[PDB]
């Protein structure tokens, strides 16, 4: 819900962007939210 | 940092950015570190230009910085590959844990087995892949 | 196609109208042929047309069959509308009633044809996807597959 709630809308732009800004949006979302994600996998 | 950087690499990275230092104050532009990162044999990716962009007007020495980061990650890479072939001692891709122990025992860190008996227990013969792991954690 | 629009806007509330407003609930697009622009009815066969088009690109033609050598059956009873022009009228309401086809059915080669030819007609939508999306920049469907 966390994730959902801005951090999943901001990856799903990054996706479709595939810009400065974007790649740092894209850092962002890979060393801060999917870490949370891949710790709460199990 | 700069001690991973070898003394003909510094050499040849201050030979390939005198022509950047001698705009007057070493100020290299997004311009000028396309064209070092050119002449350095390889081209830089979007997110090496991100981090000179942070990092940055970028300045020769910080160039310098950035050839003995690259320098430092290609020395990681090497200790990498020494680490996978160095301790298959058997040769065979399975090196005996008693020689990894004898091995660590008698080694430049002066480690203690006793201390390391878990982490190579952990790790009959280990594996090399297994031996890299634990190395690397 | 259109009835069936008008038929399932009336379930919606939404009627003909010639001014279509939000408020109002009337959508002036789902309005008899006859009473619409003829270029609307055009546009709107054109996708029928199309769909021959594709299915003639596929080898597969479709003819209507002649009343030659046919049994008479029996036909049940309908109202039939009168030969004579016939003027829209705004304030009249639409209460349309497509034909319903789910008795008769389709052959199975002709089936999986037209499942080809849908499968066709939906990588020719996401080719439009496509080039809307490289004036936008770009991008990836899961429906394009």
């Amino acid at each position: 819900h966390v994730l959902d709630v801005g951090f999943l809308p901001d990856m799903r732009a990054a996706a479709s962007l595939d810009t400065e800004m974007a790649l740092a949006l894209n850092r962002y979302l890979c060393l801060a939210v999917l870490p949370l994600i891949t710790k709460c996998a199990p | 940092m700069a001690d991973q950087l070898t003394e003909e690499q510094i050499a040849e990275f201050k030979e390939a950015f005198s022509l950047f230092d001698k705009d007057g104050d070493g100020t290299i532009t997004t311009k000028a570190l396309g064209t070092v990162m050119r002449s350095l044999g390889q081209n830089p990716t979007e997110a090496e230009l991100q981090d000179m962009i942070n990092e940055v007007t970028i300045d020769f020495p910080a160039f310098l910085t950035m050839m003995a980061r690259k320098m430092k990650d290609t020395d990681s890479e090497e200790e990498i590959r020494e680490a996978f072939r160095v301790f298959d001692k058997d040769g065979n891709g399975y090196i005996s844990a008693a020689a990894l122990r004898h091995v660590m025992t008698n080694l430049g860190e002066k480690l203690t087995d006793e201390e390391v008996d878990e982490m190579i227990r952990e790790a009959g013969q280990v594996n090399y892949e297994a031996f890299v792991q634990m190395m690397t954690a | 196609t259109h009835e069936k629009w008008a038929f399932d806007k009336i379930q919606n509330n939404w009627s003909y109208g010639e001014n279509v407003d939000e408020e109002l609930k009337t959508h002036p697009m789902l309005r008899p042929y006859k009473t619409f622009s003829e270029k609307d009815k055009e546009i709107y066969r054109w996708p029928i047309k199309e769909s021959l088009k594709a299915m003639i690109a596929w080898e597969w033609t479709i003819e209507k069959a002649r009343e030659g050598e046919e049994e008479r059956t029996e036909k049940k009873k309908t109202r039939k509308i009168s030969q004579t022009a016939q003027t829209y009228d705004p304030r009249e309401g639409y209460n349309p009633q497509p034909p319903d086809l789910s008795g008769v059915t389709l052959s199975r080669e002709l089936q999986a044809m037209a499942e080809q030819l849908a499968e066709n007609y939906h990588n020719t939508w996401g080719r439009k996807k496509k080039q809307e999306l490289e004036a936008k920049g770009g991008g990836t469907h899961p429906l394009l597959v």
